[PDB]
């Protein structure tokens, strides 16, 4: 009995963060750090007591933890939480990212900072909730309720140098994309529930009972397509990626909203836990389309990243390319590629968190994000260009970082399944090296292209530097020793893979 | 022994300490840390070799952990040592230590001293990992690290945009080669189920009994990776265009680590290459072709660094030819001797650059045989080892062993390619030294001056039991010495009216300009890869997919603006619209 508290602790922490605004302005950051550390420590405790390295795949459903309480008993809707290895890896990841987001939004001495913390913990608790829910209506509810806090802290707390109309436009674009796709998912969920009620007589929203739903191929294809469109908006999958670079660029300039909301992909988890087990035949027929969309995402995100003059838009397009790799991995049906996708999700979260935090620090140092306005920043800053070099090397796919482990394990499994897509994706890795070196040469190398790049910039604060170094250490540990992560996710990955391949 | 992990860890410790130093230490302290870490690696390598020869040269394995274990996918973090690994490790550590000593002398009063030594220490660490890995994925780790360190070292003077452009070009070309190598790794795991070198060699004949297409694909992609790192065809432009970095960087890349990685990859995977004889002969053809183009391009260059770069290209082509004609011992021996004399030549070139000012042209300067006798003598003996002066230099013996391998295997085209390559090598080498030098006793200079003579030929690589033994010799020695001597005499005779008469002729000027442009491979690669990349990037700088997905918002705005015209505020129109809707409802109900 810790998953209900795993979702409740961020909510109560954000509520009391808003409540303690009367006691000061420097107060709610400490409460925010306390509640995020509490959530992270509880997730680490459930990891340490879980014993995921010694459990075998015994057939879906198989959870480490489970909880059920009737919420809307008229519809058979209940708060139904559960956890296994992959879900626990995701919740530990968002706990760590939320701690980093709180530590990144430090020294934001301003009025209504408590509401900013309240929105941040609503987003983080919502991400934890969609990672933990196994009731379909409850999962969709958690899926759609990050939207109001994210919209409000993009439109009201966003990039202050830009016009307020631009932030409002980006927030409305993000809201419309994600909420329309969520409504499509709700239609698919309702149709699945009604189909199970007609074919059996039992009315429920439980995921474990909706798995054995006899239906025609076209109906299953349509349900899978609704789920896939909902996940493809948030993955992002081209051409539904367009909300992401403007949402990143109009995010608050601290670089905490990116970590809190975007930089963990609940869409890959949603595909793995719902698109493959509920609709395995439809996913099997849909696999070539998703794989070619992933290839297009890889190369289009690479070309988009090379063309930017903004660093933040460049990093957003790198995220698009990496998620194209993950989308190829998910539909292979290969255990090796599934584990590589899990490693790639975690490594992408860490590396993109480091890139966005460094970009935010650079923007606070030089008051611009235009790459034509700088150059030669290696001789002006003490820590930022070398850490940026490390993180560009990491998202380049370099061995010694976890991105290489995830990417190449994806490519090994995919080459066992689909060789041509794997070949094209490895040339996508060449494209990744091209855009990473282009960003490094434009930002930190050469001569100064303006007057702000010709001065000795201020150094790095110790808290920012230490959490960047923590991300560096975690990425290096993932690259050199990914075995605890694989042993954690192996049982859930094997159960999903076996349910996917034994149903086709 | 538990000392191979020491040879990895010590340069890693040096890199980490000097990177986190960030230049706050003194020059002496940073030099002590970097050069001491590389020298400690060399001393541990020497003790490893002593222990290796103390036993019966037995192969030793040192596992550390399991890198990844997903089902049947078991990649281990293990090191292995045999004669080939010992030879490559000794060459890398010793030549890197000498280059580190010369760089500590050479980088005095330069910004980024500790950054330079951190990058070179990570380079040494990456190549030690490359030569000691027992499986292909750990070797790929070392491969990628070596490429990244070469990128960081070529663009060391980052303020000059040409240096960064050269470094970026080298990194992109080598990354293409490593993508070919990744294809080889994927094929070999998908077929054999393992990436361990000994296990792949043991499992290949049993698995590839019916079909042999996938093994040929894997060996072709291994050759693609090898020519990616060793700067051969068709991935060769980076070595020519990336000498903008410092001279010890060039010495390290050309002698110690970077270009010898492909030769090591071919030699280590010889068991897989022997099952695909067509791919091995293709290695030989690639080496011979790169030999010819490098030799022809080296004569028409007007810079010392570019001439030395194409010399490195030609000698790596010799090693690739030796691997193609199954002269593995000759290939590794030529690797060691070429490391010695090319490191010596780059050290002497750096000394003559420091003696001159601003790195001037070679044509306007001359008569340096009196001002600087020591650099002239070092350059002369390095060229003699490069141009194979008989019975006085180790390069003559190494090229003689390569040509004997070409003799014994019955290959004619590769034989004549090697012979005219030796001739062309003699002409361009003695051309360059007689153009520059006609008309302080540093310890590394003396060390690789001694090692460029027959004293370096006395060293025998312990490849017995690791690489297969190579299968008229007097006549071959006589004709090789004759070819080298007539090349020396011809280059002494010309280089100055006949050379101007030949060069100023329109076919002669056309050929000189064609061979100065790396046989047009830079232009060809630009027009087929770099210009269309920039064209597609410019075509896709405004996100067309985002605009096409934003089209429904435009449609919604247009439809709303059109619908708002009916709310004109006229009561009579409201009554008219009510009656129109009544007509529509009544007609629809009567139709159905
Ligand atoms: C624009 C944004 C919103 C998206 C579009 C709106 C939703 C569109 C849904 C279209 C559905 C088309 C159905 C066509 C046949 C209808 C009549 C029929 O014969 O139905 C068959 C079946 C009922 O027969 P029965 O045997 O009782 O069912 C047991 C099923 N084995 O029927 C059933 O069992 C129910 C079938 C339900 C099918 C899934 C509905 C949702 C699918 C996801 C959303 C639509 C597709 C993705 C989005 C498109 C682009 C925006
Ligand atoms: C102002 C802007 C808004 C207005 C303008 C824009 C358009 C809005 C409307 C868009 C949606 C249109 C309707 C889409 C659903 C169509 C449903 C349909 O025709 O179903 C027929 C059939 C039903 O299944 P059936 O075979 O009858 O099953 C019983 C026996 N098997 O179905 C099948 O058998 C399966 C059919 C699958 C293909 C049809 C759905 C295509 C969806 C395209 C979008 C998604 C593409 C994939 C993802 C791309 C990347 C995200
Ligand atoms: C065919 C068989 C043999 C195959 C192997 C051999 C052929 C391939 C060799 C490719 C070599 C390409 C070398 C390009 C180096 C470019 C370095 C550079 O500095 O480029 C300039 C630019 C730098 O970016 P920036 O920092 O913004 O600088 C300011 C802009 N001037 O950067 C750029 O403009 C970016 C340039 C991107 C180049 C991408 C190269 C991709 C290579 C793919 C090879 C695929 C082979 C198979 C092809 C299909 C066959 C069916
Ligand atoms: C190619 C590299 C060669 C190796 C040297 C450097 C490696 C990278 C160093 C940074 C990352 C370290 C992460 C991995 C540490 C070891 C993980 C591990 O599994 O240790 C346990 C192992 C004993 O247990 P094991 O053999 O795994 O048993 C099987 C389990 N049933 O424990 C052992 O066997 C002991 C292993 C000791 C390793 C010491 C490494 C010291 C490194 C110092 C410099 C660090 C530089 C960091 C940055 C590198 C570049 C990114
Ligand atoms: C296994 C053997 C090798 C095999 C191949 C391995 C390849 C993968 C290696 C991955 C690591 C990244 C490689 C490239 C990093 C480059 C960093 C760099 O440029 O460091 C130099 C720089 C100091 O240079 P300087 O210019 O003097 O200072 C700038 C301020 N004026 O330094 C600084 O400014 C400070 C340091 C910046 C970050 C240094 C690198 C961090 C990542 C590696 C160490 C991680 C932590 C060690 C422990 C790991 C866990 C055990
Ligand atoms: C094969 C070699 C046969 C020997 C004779 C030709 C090479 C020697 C020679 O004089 O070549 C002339 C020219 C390169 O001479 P170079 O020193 O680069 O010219 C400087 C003056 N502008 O080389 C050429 O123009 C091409 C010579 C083709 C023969």
């Amino acid at each position: 009995m810790l998953l209900p508290w795993l979702i409740l602790i961020p909510f109560i922490g954000g509520f009391l963060c808003w409540q303690t605004e009367r006691f000061g302005v420097k107060v709610p950051r400490w409460i925010a750090l306390i509640t995020m550390g509490l959530t992270l420590a509880l997730s680490l405790q459930l990891w340490l007591q879980g014993g995921y390295s010694l459990t075998q795949s015994a057939g879906i459903p198989q959870w480490q933890s489970e909880f059920d309480m009737p919420w809307i008993p008229r519809f058979g809707i209940s708060i139904h939480l559960a956890i296994d290895g992959l879900s626990l890896l995701m919740v530990v990841l968002t706990g760590l990212l939320g701690v980093l987001a709180v530590l990144c939004s430090w020294k934001e001495i301003e009025k209504y900072q408590g509401f900013f913390h309240l929105n941040l913990m609503w987003i983080l608790g919502g991400v934890i909730g969609v990672f933990l829910a196994i009731d379909m209506f409850l999962f969709f509810f958690f899926w759609e309720m990050m939207l109001v806090p994210m919209y409000f802290l993009i439109a009201l707390w966003g990039h202050k140098a830009s016009d307020g109309k631009t932030r409002i436009t980006a927030a409305t674009k993000f809201f419309i994309y994600t909420q329309a796709s969520g409504l499509v998912m709700l239609i698919a969920i309702l149709a699945l529930v009604f189909v199970h009620y007609n074919a059996t007589g039992v009315w429920t929203f439980n995921y474990e009972e909706l798995l054995n739903t006899p239906m025609s191929s076209g109906v299953e294809y349509l349900l899978m397509l609704g789920f896939f469109i909902a996940f493809a908006v948030k993955m992002p999958v081209v051409p539904l990626h367009g909300w992401l670079p403007d949402a990143h660029s109009q995010a608050p300039t601290a670089g905490s909203v990116d970590l809190a909301g975007i930089l963990l992909k609940t869409a890959a988890y949603g595909l793995l836990r719902f698109s493959l087990p509920l609709f395995p035949n439809a996913s099997a027929e849909f696999a070539p389309i998703a794989m070619w969309l992933g290839v297009i995402g890889i190369f289009y995100g690479a070309w988009m990243a090379f063309a930017q003059t903004d660093i933040k838009r460049l990093i957003a397009y790198t995220s698009v390319s990496h998620m194209g790799f993950v989308l190829i991995a998910i539909y292979t049906g290969s255990q090796l590629a599934y584990q590589g996708a899990v490693i790639q999700m975690i490594a992408h979260g860490l590396s993109a968190a480091g890139l966005f935090i460094l970009c935010g620090q650079l923007y606070e140092r030089i008051h611009t994000r235009d790459m034509r306005m700088m150059g030669g920043l290696w001789s002006k800053m003490k820590w930022l260009p070398a850490l940026s070099l490390f993180f560009a090397v990491a998202t380049l796919g370099m061995p010694g970082t976890g991105n290489f482990v995830g990417e190449f394990m994806i490519l090994f499994g995919s080459f066992q399944v689909v060789p041509v897509i794997t070949v094209i994706s490895t040339f996508g890795l060449v494209f990744a090296s091209v855009y990473s070196l282009a960003m490094l040469h434009r930002a930190y190398f050469g001569k100064a292209k303006s007057q702000i790049a010709s001065q000795e910039l201020p150094g790095m604060s110790l808290r920012e530097l230490f959490m960047i170094l923590l991300l560096v250490v975690l990425l290096v540990l993932l690259g050199f020793y990914p075995q605890p992560i694989l042993d954690t996710s192996h049982s859930a990955i094997g159960n999903i893979q076996q349910w996917f391949v034994n149903s086709v | 022994m538990n000392m191979l992990a020491l040879t990895i860890i010590l340069p890693l410790i040096g890199f980490v300490l000097l990177a986190f130093s960030r230049g706050r230490w003194s020059e002496n302290v940073s030099a002590i840390v970097g050069v001491g870490s590389v020298g400690l690696a060399a001393l541990v390598t020497a003790f490893i070799g002593v222990d290796f020869f103390a036993n019966g040269e037995q192969t030793y394995s040192q596992p550390l952990w399991t890198w990844m274990s997903v089902g049947d996918f078991n990649i281990g973090f293990n090191l292995v040592l045999d004669g080939l690994s010992l030879t490559m490790l000794s060459v890398v550590t010793g030549v890197g230590f000498l280059i580190h000593m010369y760089a500590s002398w050479y980088m005095r009063g330069e910004e980024g001293y500790s950054r330079f030594f951190a990058y070179t220490n990570l380079f040494i660490a990456s190549m030690v990992v490359l030569v000691l890995a027992d499986n292909l994925l750990l070797m790929y780790l070392g491969w990628e690290g070596v490429g990244l360190c070469s990128y960081l070292l070529i663009g060391f003077y980052y303020t000059d945009p040409k240096n960064g452009a050269a470094a970026m070009k080298a990194f992109v070309v080598t990354r293409v080669g490593d993508v070919f190598l990744a294809f080889a790794l994927f094929i070999l795991y998908n077929e054999l189920g393992t990436l361990n070198f000994r296990e792949m060699v043991e499992l290949a004949p049993a698995h590839f009994a019916d079909g042999n297409n996938m093994l040929m694909w894997a060996t072709l992609m291994l050759l693609g990776g090898a020519v990616g790192k060793s700067a051969q065809l068709p991935l060769q432009t980076w070595l020519a265009d990336a000498m903008a970095g410092p001279t010890p960087v060039s010495a390290l890349i050309h002698a110690a680590t970077m270009v010898t990685a492909g030769v090591y990859l071919i030699a280590r995977t010889h068991g897989l290459f022997l099952m695909t004889p067509e791919v091995l002969h293709l290695v030989g053809i690639v080496g011979a072709v790169t030999l010819l183009l490098a030799g022809f391009a080296a004569l028409v260059q007007t810079d010392i660094k570019r001439v030395l770069a194409y010399s490195t290209m030609s000698q790596i082509g010799y090693m690739f030819l030796a691997l193609g004609v199954q002269a593995w011992d000759a290939a590794i021996f030529h690797l060691m001797t070429h490391a010695f004399f090319k490191a010596l030549l780059f050290l002497a070139s750096g000394s003559v650059i420091l003696a001159c000012h601003h790195e001037q042209n070679i044509f306007k300067m001359g008569g340096l045989r009196k001002s600087i006798p020591l650099v002239y003598l070092c350059f002369l003996v390095g060229g003699a080892a490069l141009s194979a002066l008989p019975l006085v230099t180790a390069g003559f013996f190494s090229k003689d062993e390569i040509l004997a391998g070409a003799m014994a295997n019955g290959h004619i085209n590769l034989m004549v390619a090697g012979l005219v390559g030796a001739f062309m090598t003699s002409l361009y080498t003695f051309r360059m030294i007689f153009i520059v030098f006609h008309g302080t006793h540093s310890l590394p200079l003396i060390v690789l001056l001694i090692l460029s003579t027959f004293v370096g030929a006395l060293i025998v690589p312990p490849l017995q039991g690791v690489l297969p033994q190579t299968t008229s010799m007097l006549t071959l020695e006589i004709t090789s010495g004759v070819v080298a001597v007539v090349g020396i005499l011809l280059a002494a005779w010309l280089w100055r009216t006949l050379v101007t008469s030949i060069a100023n002729s329109a076919p002669g000027r056309l050929l000189s300009t064609w061979w100065y442009n790396a046989w047009g491979f830079d232009w060809l690669y630009d027009k087929v890869f770099v210009k269309p990349f920039l064209g597609i990037a410019w075509l896709l700088k405004r996100d067309p997919l985002n605009s096409m997905m934003n089209i429904p918002a435009v449609l919604s705005r247009f439809a709303g603006k059109g619908l708002l015209l009916s709310e004109n505020g006229y009561l009579r129109w409201y009554v008219a619209s009510m009656s129109i809707g009544a007509v529509v409802v009544l007609a629809l109900l009567m139709v159905l």
